[PDB]
């Protein structure tokens, strides 16, 4: 599932949309439909443009894909982005907001699980709003690592430990496992650690009932 | 020219986003579409003063929970919706209002309970329940239906009252 960020001359709208497939047509309908409460086309026609190419009317049957773009402006045909009060400043910018939307949109990171603080084992991390899956990755001289998957209404916290270099650093992730609760250390790349810890943070902050008994605990 | 920041918060399918329209559009929209979060600018005189509501119409799913923490600091006043039919939706009022004081960090925020969908003749939460727990947390409490436009326009403005007495 992807996200459009809609302004319009009196607010915006966020518009979810199957795929960059989708005609720029059909995000314009669905805009319109929210804006006015009604489909009815009206006496003035709308246009969508680029956010980045003020005036200029977007293409109808392009698909979003064309678009190289996420953010648009609404505006009837007889008038200006100009003349409305809104396409703001002060608004988050657009990645952040698919960022914080795609929360609990299943994403897999491949990263590496340290073990005893001395040992690393590269595992490709799998992140949702439902669970967190850890598995390993591509046997006389390997055993593999036994999947292990957590559950979200378990997990207590996800922060950074270290960050030494865009190349290195090193999260925790606690978890409750049958009345105690495990810490589990991952590396990676300083970008991809971020966004996983972010993205954990945002799915904790949805849920309860056990961060608060380990935050008591704290 | 006085700006009113207005945020409808609720549970999904209590008719925030129909509330919202009927505030703005003047029609009912039948379609039960997700809202993942809209504003609306609407001119309005209240009292004699005449007024810029910004209005927010928010997300009921928790999918799109993480936005509550950034459009809970800028509100100023906050539209509590539950449907009438819908127990659940009058209980998930105790986690929006624990939240909105929790993110703002104060004991007196400017709130109204919303007891919507009022024109259907399934009603499952008692006035009595919804008028007690308003009482409770010191907040007019307004029934309203987004389809027979009945105390919308109430429902709005006595916020913006509420907004205007804390300042
Ligand atoms: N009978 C009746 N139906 C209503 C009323 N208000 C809303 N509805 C209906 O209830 C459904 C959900 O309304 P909607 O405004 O989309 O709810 P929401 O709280 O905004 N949902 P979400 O949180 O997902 O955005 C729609 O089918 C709408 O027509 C009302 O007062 N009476
Ligand atoms: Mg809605």
């Amino acid at each position: 599932s992807l996200f459009v960020r809609i302004n319009a001359a009196h607010g915006f709208s966020l518009i979810q949309v199957d795929n960059t497939k989708v005609t720029m047509k059909e995000i314009l309908l669905k805009a319109v439909k929210r804006r006015k409460g009604s489909q009815k086309v009206s006496g003035p026609q709308y246009r969508l443009e680029k956010q980045s190419e003020p005036n200029v009317a977007v293409d109808l049957d392009s698909t979003l894909e064309s678009q190289s773009a996420w953010e648009f402006c609404l505006v009837r045909e007889n008038s200006s982005r100009a003349d409305g009060v809104f396409e703001e400043d002060s608004q988050i910018d657009i990645a952040t907001v698919q960022d914080m939307l795609s929360s609990h949109h299943y994403k897999s990171f491949k990263v590496s699980m340290i073990h005893r603080l001395r040992f690393t084992t590269d595992v490709q991390l799998g992140i949702s709003g439902d669970k967190v899956e850890i598995d390993p990755v591509t046997t006389k001289f390997w055993i593999k690592q036994k999947p292990i998957s957590i559950d979200s209404d378990l997990l207590c916290a996800c922060d950074l430990a270290e960050e030494k270099s865009p190349s290195h650093a090193i999260f925790k992730l606690t978890y409750l496992s049958n009345h105690d609760y495990k810490h589990l250390y991952f590396e990676s790349d300083a970008a991809t650690v971020n966004e996983i810890v972010l993205k954990v943070n945002y799915i904790l902050e949805s849920r309860a009932s056990t961060a608060r008994a380990d935050y008591f605990a704290q | 020219m006085t700006e009113y920041k207005l945020v409808v918060v609720g549970a999904g399918g209590v008719g925030k986003s129909a509330l919202t329209i009927q505030l703005i559009a003047n029609h009912f929209v039948d379609e039960y579409d997700p809202t993942i979060e809209d504003s609306y600018r609407k001119q309005v005189v209240i009292d004699g003063e005449t007024c810029l509501l910004d209005i927010l119409d928010t997300a009921g799913q928790e999918e799109y929970s993480a936005m509550r923490d950034q459009y809970m600091r800028t509100g100023e006043g906050f539209l509590c919706v539950f449907a009438i039919n819908n127990t659940k939706s009058f209980e998930d009022i105790h986690h929006y209002r624990e939240q909105i004081k929790r993110v703002k960090d104060s004991e007196d925020v400017p709130m109204v309970l919303v007891g919507n969908k009022c024109d259907l003749p399934s009603r499952t939460v008692d006035t009595k329940q919804a008028q007690d727990l308003a009482r409770s947390y010191g907040i007019p409490f307004i029934e309203t239906s987004a389809k027979t436009r009945q105390g919308v326009d109430d429902a709005f403005y006595t916020l913006v009252r509420e907004i205007r007495k804390h300042k």
